């Protein structure tokens, strides 16, 4: 939704690294970018917090970036476990969740 | 109070170190401060303990404290440096300044 | 850093004596203030300390005639003197008082002697 | 922690929904709740928080005069109540614990943790 | 050489427990409270720095735990009502406001069953026919305040115990948080009369010079705007209504106080509040808040939250509770007398305690309670709409935390402790 | 308090009636409970700098003298910068970690060593 | 305790002998809480009392020189009057009138001045 | 504090050393009555041990000079035998029973006769 | 709880006096393994307000 503009697909070979991202402009405000991961049947569940803090339980692949306008989540050494739909979250007064990204894994 | 007591005057060679002293009871255990005046200046401190210099003021400058005697040495002193030289301690009996006569210190 | 004199550098005999300095940096509250005299050809003669709150003392010669005011707002200080005699000619200095916490006070030398104004006792 | 949404629910357009929401393992008070929907096409949509101590509230615009949230303390459970339901609010409609402590300058905002199951709700003719 | 020095002005920040202190029946009492000092000397610690904050700041948290245990120490003692949790028989005697329940004690003393009726309001009254229980019948302990026992506002200073002190900041337009300049030291705080109310602040302090509005972060609109006044509003309520009190034989010892009977007519509820100030006192809020948001339009609008203590504006004149209609007064569009309608409960849920709720005792009616409104509790909650709607932010009344009625007083003040010890360099042996 | 702002040593000065022992008494149910572990607590206070002070032999004194020379690893300051510069709040702070080294070098030179 | 109702001249010795910590001693929730109370206080008085010695510069002292002359208004009559006529009590009621500005002249004359 | 066994000379030596004090604390209803109880008397039995060598006349050095003769009805046992052939705690049990009359002793010369003699000085 | 150092030993506080408890403290434990498969559910009832 709004600035979040997250491409519809990525994907690449198990063991590759990609780059998930949103790049909206309404981050300057709140100066923070989230990212949410979610599995086809289930509920959503933070990977990142603030910006780029990797909480227990998430895996070392996951880490993001933000600058200026970028919004990004890398995903270093993909597995096929990480297929799932990626979600930027922000916030402009009110709570803005992306679209959302679809990555396969090949 | 307190008596300091310098010698009305010393007299060196330019280049020649100037040996300027101030006695009183037990003033080696007393924190001894010395200053040089020019003629229609106001002064300016010099030293402030044993071996102990403010900056601003040149390595020329020294001096030290024993016994009932404080020194203040000006080593390779200058023409720039004729001066009085006095002397300082705090009186805590009285809790006042006491300063010293003054030394002339002529530089031929 | 600077302390600058001021007075009206001539007084009558009989005149109360009214020397104000200002400070022209550092807030008056950090240091102690004191006023030096030096009667010309003579040495130095101290007059008194004065601070922030009322902890002072003065020279016996002086002292029953003697005040330092401390103006906190205008960070300026003034030293009177109730005296009668043209004996007072001097060149009055402000200073500010430094000091390390030993035994028996030992107070430093006035490292910011300011520059000394006269005062000349005259009929 | 745990957080329960009720099951899923079949409604006609033109009417309203009950949706409860359990809390368990954490103090009800400490933290704010919020709901999200997912509609099928459109990713995720804010609606609206509770506070849970004093059920101040804030909603989505869309949803002013439609939605309210409240809640029991005795039971440390929040309610959706929503009214004049359409087709187009087909979505699944999760609670998730807001922020961190309410004591914290951004304590609403950023986590979401113990998202529930999320209940479907589905509006037909 | 290292050279040890005892009395050393220092402190570093510290929590300790502050006692009360009083001018010297109420709960504000000398077993728990001392005289205060008639000339508490405040010291300027001039030219120091220090940093503020009035948000978690563990005084308030402290005036929470205190008042909360004296509220429970005081009804601790004092009558059950269980006894009367069984199905009442209601009828009536604005319509239906209040009724006239008859009700069977099946206990009560001497095991007989004792057919008794009392007026209750409606609001106190859940249907379950005409049969109906009361409002926290089950799942809490209802008890009565003892009639003995009352709860003024007195101003009440805080003091710090020997080793602490309080440091004040005197800064005008102080914003809640970060350095002051103007510090100085103090024994005690100011009275800070312990009024419970939500929506609109009574009988606070007011502001030095201008309205001013205080906020944690402004973005952040999860957060309660404190807007202190620096004039206050007048306005007078009242229950008009009347009446006299019967005393029921409920305990095996002790007795229940109702409503027995209603002299005159019935009235509703009301408060008194100036057209003008009421609004001269917006337009200044207004003014400050189009300057914190960058002139977008200021309105103010309606609670919209679920808790009656919160949509209502709540307070407590002499010993009723007073739930009053301000949608009035929030209703307004601010770029470039009133009557409040109100209604009384007998049941309060203090605190948001769970399994807790006390019982009010009429006290005859026709009471009149005079109050300074000093300030206001609100959220914004806009967002989402740069390309959306107009430049308008949207206000409304906000509260049930209690804290934030007594952060509004503390927030100039902060605990430290005195740490006389220290050490320099000297040149002494 | 007093002059806090004041540089060191000009705070010294008045180190003397500073210290106006402004202890509880020479001054002068849960609520019974909290008034008697304050009274305790700021009994436990006085007592613990008075003890330390016995310690390093320097009961009775306002200023005391040393055994250990000073440390200059622990500040690059002279002594002019440390007393007609910063003031005492700002100088504990500059050593504050060094505070347990102090004490114990204090400990031993005035007691072990002598 | 003691021979209170001796000379204060014979009371020289007595004073020593009751200058025992009286104010402390070996015994061996209601009850509990009024003891340990009462406990505490004995404490803050001894220490009170300590610490306003140290104040006017006695310590370790049961008889402590001081600084200040006796101002005859506060009941002169002579030393042999007192020292051998006199009692404690007596003496002390007598002089209650001053005990302000006696504690206020102790601290100024032996340490501040 | 592992001494005891040495003898009294021995252990003497080091009372500097061992004199630990072990007043300072560290992490600085009914147990809490407990502990307070607890906190209050160690304080209690600090100060009666300083009330005490303060009524001796002892400024706090770990061993004080005496004003009181040792005498045989308390002990007639050599030095050497005290203080080279015995432990602290040996001694103490030894001579126990004059705990009180000791301590009277100590106050009534080193301290109570002493100052009433300061006195007659200052008045000189 | 503790194991001996060396071997099981054994305290009392006499031996010959049968109604004394015999203390036997073992130098090594022995690991038991305790469960209950029988799997169920909770039922919350309102006992009480
Ligand atoms: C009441 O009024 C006072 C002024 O009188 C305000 O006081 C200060 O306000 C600033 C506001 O920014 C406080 O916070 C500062 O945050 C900076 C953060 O920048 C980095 O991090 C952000 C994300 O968090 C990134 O977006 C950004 O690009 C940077 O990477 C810090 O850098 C600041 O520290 C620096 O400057 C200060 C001087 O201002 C120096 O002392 C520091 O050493 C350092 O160089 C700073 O922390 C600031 O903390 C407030 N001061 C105090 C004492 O609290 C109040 O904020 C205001 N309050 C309200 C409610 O309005
Ligand atoms: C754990 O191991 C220890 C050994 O390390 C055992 O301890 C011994 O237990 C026995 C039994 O209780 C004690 O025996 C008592 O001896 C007394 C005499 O002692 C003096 O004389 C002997 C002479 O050989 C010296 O060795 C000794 O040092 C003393 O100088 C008797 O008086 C005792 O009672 C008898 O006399 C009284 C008189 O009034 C009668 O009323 C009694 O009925 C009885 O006849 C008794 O015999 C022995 O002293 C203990 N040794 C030590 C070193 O203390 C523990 O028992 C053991 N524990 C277990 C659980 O097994
Ligand atoms: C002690 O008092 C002094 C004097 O008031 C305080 O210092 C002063 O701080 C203000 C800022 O709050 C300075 O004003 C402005 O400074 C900027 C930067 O140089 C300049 O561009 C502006 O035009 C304006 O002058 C003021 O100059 C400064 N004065 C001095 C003598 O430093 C000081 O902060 C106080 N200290 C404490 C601990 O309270
Ligand atoms: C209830 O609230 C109203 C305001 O909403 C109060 O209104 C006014 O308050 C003032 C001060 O109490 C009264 O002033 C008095 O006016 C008379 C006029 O004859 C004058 O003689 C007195 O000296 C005094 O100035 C005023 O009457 C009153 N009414 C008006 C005109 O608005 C009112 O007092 C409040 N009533 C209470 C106390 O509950
Ligand atoms: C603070 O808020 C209170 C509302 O709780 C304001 O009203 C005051 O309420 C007390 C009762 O709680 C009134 O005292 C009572 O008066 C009746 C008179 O018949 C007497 O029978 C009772 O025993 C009791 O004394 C008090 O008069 C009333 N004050 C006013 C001006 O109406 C209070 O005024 C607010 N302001 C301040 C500064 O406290
Ligand atoms: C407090 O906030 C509420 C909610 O935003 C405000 O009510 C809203 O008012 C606007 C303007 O009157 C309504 O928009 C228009 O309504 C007409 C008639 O139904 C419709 O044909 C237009 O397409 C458009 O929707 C809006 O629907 C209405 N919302 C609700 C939930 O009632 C209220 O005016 C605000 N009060 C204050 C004092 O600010
Ligand atoms: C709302 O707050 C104001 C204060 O901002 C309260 O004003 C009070 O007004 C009365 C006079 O009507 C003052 O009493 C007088 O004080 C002078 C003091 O010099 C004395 O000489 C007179 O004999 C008389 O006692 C009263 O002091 C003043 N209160 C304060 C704190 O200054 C007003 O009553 C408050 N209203 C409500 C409803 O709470
Ligand atoms: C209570 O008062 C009585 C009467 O004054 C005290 O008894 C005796 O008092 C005299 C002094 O007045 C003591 O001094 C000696 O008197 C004899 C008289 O023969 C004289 O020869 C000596 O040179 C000396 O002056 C006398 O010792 C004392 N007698 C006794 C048995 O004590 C009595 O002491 C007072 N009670 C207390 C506790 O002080
Ligand atoms: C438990 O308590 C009993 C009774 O007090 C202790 O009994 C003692 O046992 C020893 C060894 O059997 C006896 O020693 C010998 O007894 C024969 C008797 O014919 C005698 O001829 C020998 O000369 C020698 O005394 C001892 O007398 C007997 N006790 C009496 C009072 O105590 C037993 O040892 C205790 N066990 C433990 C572990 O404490
Ligand atoms: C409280 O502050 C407001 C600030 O707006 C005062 O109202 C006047 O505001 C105008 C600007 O719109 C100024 O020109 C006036 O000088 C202000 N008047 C005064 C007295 O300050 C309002 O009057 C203040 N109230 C009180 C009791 O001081
Ligand atoms: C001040 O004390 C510290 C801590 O004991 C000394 O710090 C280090 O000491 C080791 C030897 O034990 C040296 O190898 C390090 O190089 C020292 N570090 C530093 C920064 O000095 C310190 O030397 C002492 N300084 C003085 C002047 O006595
Ligand atoms: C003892 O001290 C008092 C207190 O200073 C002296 O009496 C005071 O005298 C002034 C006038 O000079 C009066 O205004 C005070 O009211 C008096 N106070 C009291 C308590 O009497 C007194 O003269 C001194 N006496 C001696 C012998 O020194
Ligand atoms: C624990 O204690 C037992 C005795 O209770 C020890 O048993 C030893 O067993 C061997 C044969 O396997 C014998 O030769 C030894 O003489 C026994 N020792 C003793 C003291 O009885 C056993 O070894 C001990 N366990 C451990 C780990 O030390
Ligand atoms: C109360 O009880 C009477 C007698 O059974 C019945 O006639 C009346 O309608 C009841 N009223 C209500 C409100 O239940
Ligand atoms: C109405 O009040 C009367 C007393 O005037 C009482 O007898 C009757 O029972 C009450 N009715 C109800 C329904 O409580
Ligand atoms: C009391 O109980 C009797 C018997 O069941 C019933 O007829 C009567 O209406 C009850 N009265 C009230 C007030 O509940
Ligand atoms: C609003 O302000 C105007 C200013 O002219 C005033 O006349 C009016 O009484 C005020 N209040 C209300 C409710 O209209
Ligand atoms: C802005 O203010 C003017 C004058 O009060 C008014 O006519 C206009 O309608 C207002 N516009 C908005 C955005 O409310
Ligand atoms: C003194 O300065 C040097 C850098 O020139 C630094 O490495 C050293 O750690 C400093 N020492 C102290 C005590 O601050
Ligand atoms: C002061 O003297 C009067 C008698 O003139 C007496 O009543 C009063 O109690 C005395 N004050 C004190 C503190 O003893
Ligand atoms: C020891 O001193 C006490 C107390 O003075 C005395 O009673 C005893 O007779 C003395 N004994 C010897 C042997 O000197
Ligand atoms: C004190 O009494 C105990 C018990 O009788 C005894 O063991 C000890 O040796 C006694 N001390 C003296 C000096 O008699």
């Amino acid at each position: 939704s709004y600035e979040l503009t997250q491409p519809a697909s990525v994907s690449g070979s198990p063991g590759q690294s990609i780059t998930i991202s949103c790049t909206g402009s309404s981050i300057g405000s709140y100066d923070l970018v989230s990212w949410y991961q979610q599995y086809p049947g289930k509920a959503p569940k933070v990977i990142i917090f603030e910006v780029s803090k990797r909480p227990s339980g998430v895996s070392h692949r996951f880490s993001g970036s933000k600058s200026g306008n970028t919004a990004a989540l890398t995903i270093s050494g993909l597995q096929v476990e990480d297929e799932a739909i990626y979600h930027c979250y922000s916030y402009d007064d009110m709570i803005i969740f992306g679209g959302g990204t679809r990555l396969t894994v090949l | 109070s307190y008596e300091l007591t310098q010698p009305p005057s010393v007299s060196v060679a330019p280049g020649k170190t100037a040996r300027i002293t101030c006695g009183g009871n037990n003033l080696g255990t007393k924190s001894v401060h010395w200053y040089q005046q020019k003629p229609g200046q106001a002064p300016v401190n010099v030293i402030y303990y044993d071996s102990d210099r403010p900056s601003g003021i040149p390595e020329r400058f020294s001096g030290s404290k024993s016994g009932n005697t404080a020194t203040l040495t000006i080593s390779r002193v200058e023409a720039g440096d004729e001066a009085d030289y006095y002397c300082q301690v705090w009186d805590s009996s009285r809790d006042q300044c006491v300063f010293g006569i003054g030394t002339k210190v002529t530089v031929l | 850093v600077q302390l600058l004199e001021s007075g009206p550098g001539l007084v009558k005999p009989s005149e109360t004596l009214s020397l104000t300095c200002t400070v022209s940096g550092v807030p008056i509250s950090r240091h102690y203030w004191n006023w030096i005299r030096q009667s010309p050809g003579k040495g130095l003669e101290w007059i008194g300390y004065i601070f922030f709150n009322g902890n002072a003392n003065y020279n016996p010669s002086l002292k029953s005639r003697v005040t330092i005011s401390v103006d906190m707002s205008k960070n300026q200080f003034s030293l009177t003197l109730r005296s009668v005699t043209a004996a007072d000619t001097a060149v009055y200095y402000c200073v500010r008082e430094k000091s390390i916490a030993e035994e028996d006070n030992m107070v430093r030398w006035f490292d910011p002697w300011g520059q000394g104004t006269l005062v000349t006792v005259s009929s | 922690v745990q957080l329960l949404e009720s099951g899923a629910e079949v409604k006609k357009p033109g009417a309203s929904v009950r949706v409860s929401c359990e809390a368990s393992g954490y103090t009800f008070t400490k933290y704010f709740i919020h709901w999200v929907r997912q509609a099928p096409g459109h990713g995720l949509e804010w609606i609206g928080w509770i506070n849970t101590l004093t059920s101040g509230v804030n909603y989505a615009r869309n949803f002013q005069g439609r939605l309210t949230l409240t809640r029991d303390l005795s039971t440390e459970t929040v309610y959706m109540d929503l009214r004049n339901l359409k087709s187009d609010d087909t979505a699944v409609y999760y609670c998730a614990r807001g922020g961190r402590g309410y004591d914290e300058p951004w304590g609403a905002y950023t986590w979401l943790d113990p998202w529930g199951q999320g209940s479907l709700v589905t509006v037909s003719s | 050489w290292v050279t040890v020095y005892y009395g050393v002005p220092v402190w570093k920040e510290a929590t300790t427990t502050l006692f009360c202190a009083s001018d010297a029946r109420n709960v504000w009492a000398t077993h728990c409270c001392v005289p205060t000092d008639p000339n508490p000397q405040e010291v300027v610690l001039e030219n120091v720095t220090e940093n503020f904050n009035m948000w978690k700041n563990d005084m308030v948290e402290q005036m929470h735990e205190d008042i909360i245990s004296l509220w429970d120490q005081s009804l601790k003692p004092c009558v059950k009502l269980t006894p009367l949790c069984v199905t009442l028989n209601c009828t009536d005697y604005e319509r239906g406001e209040i009724k006239n329940c008859s009700f069977n004690i099946t206990t009560s003393i001497r095991d007989k069953v004792q057919k008794e009726y009392a007026l209750f309001y409606k609001l106190d009254i859940v249907p379950i026919n005409n049969s109906y229980r009361l409002i926290n019948c089950n799942t809490s302990v209802i008890k009565q305040a003892c009639p003995k026992v009352s709860f003024e506002p007195i101003p009440i200073h805080y003091c710090a115990p020997a080793g602490f002190a309080i440091l004040k900041c005197n800064d005008k337009k102080f914003n809640g948080t970060g350095p002051c300049t103007n510090v100085s030291t103090v024994q005690c705080t100011h009275g800070i009369r312990p009024v419970v109310s939500t929506q609109l602040l009574l009988n606070g302090s007011l502001a030095e010079k201008e309205v001013v509005i205080r906020s944690q972060n402004f973005t952040n609109n999860a957060k309660v705007i404190i807007v202190q006044l620096n004039e206050s509003v007048v306005i007078n309520c009242t229950r008009p209504n009347n009446n006299t009190r019967k005393s029921i034989h409920i305990a095996p010892g002790r007795w229940f106080y109702t409503t027995g009977a209603i002299i005159g007519d019935i009235r509703q509820a009301h408060c008194n509040i100036s057209r003008v100030k009421w609004n001269n006192t917006l337009k200044q809020i207004a003014t400050k808040l189009r300057e914190q948001f960058k002139n977008k339009t200021i309105a103010f609008n309606q609670s919209s939250g679920g808790d009656p203590e919160i949509v209502m504006h709540s307070f407590n004149c002499g010993g009723e509770f007073f739930y009053c209609n301000t949608t009035q007064l929030f209703n307004s569009t601010w770029n470039d007398h009133i009557t409040l309608p109100c209604r009384i409960k007998q049941i309060i849920n203090m605190w948001q305690k769970v399994g807790k709720a006390m019982y009010a005792p009429p006290i005859r009616g026709q009471i009149r309670c005079s109050s300074n409104i000093t300030g206001l509790l609100l959220t914004r909650d806009g967002g989402s709409n740069e390309n959306k709607t107009s430049e308008t932010e949207t206000f409304r009344p906000a509260g049930g935390d209690m804290r934030d009625n007594w952060r509004s007083e503390l927030y100039k003040y902060k605990v430290v402790k005195i740490e006389p010890l220290g050490v320099a360099p000297t040149k002494c042996k | 308090l007093g002059a806090a702002g004041s540089t060191m040593g000009a705070a010294s000065m008045t180190l003397t009636v500073q210290a106006r022992q402004l202890l509880s008494g020479i001054v002068q149910t849960v609520w019974g409970i909290k008034q008697l572990q304050a009274r305790v607590l700021a009994v436990e206070r006085y007592l613990r700098d008075q003890q330390l002070l016995g310690i390093w032999g320097c009961s009775g004194k306002l200023i005391c003298c040393t055994a250990v020379p000073w440390n200059n690893s622990w500040s690059n300051r002279s002594l002019d910068m440390i007393w007609n510069n910063m003031t005492w709040i700002e100088w504990e702070r500059e050593i504050d970690n060094y505070t347990g080294l102090i004490y114990n070098l204090l400990e031993e030179s005035q007691n072990q060593q002598e």
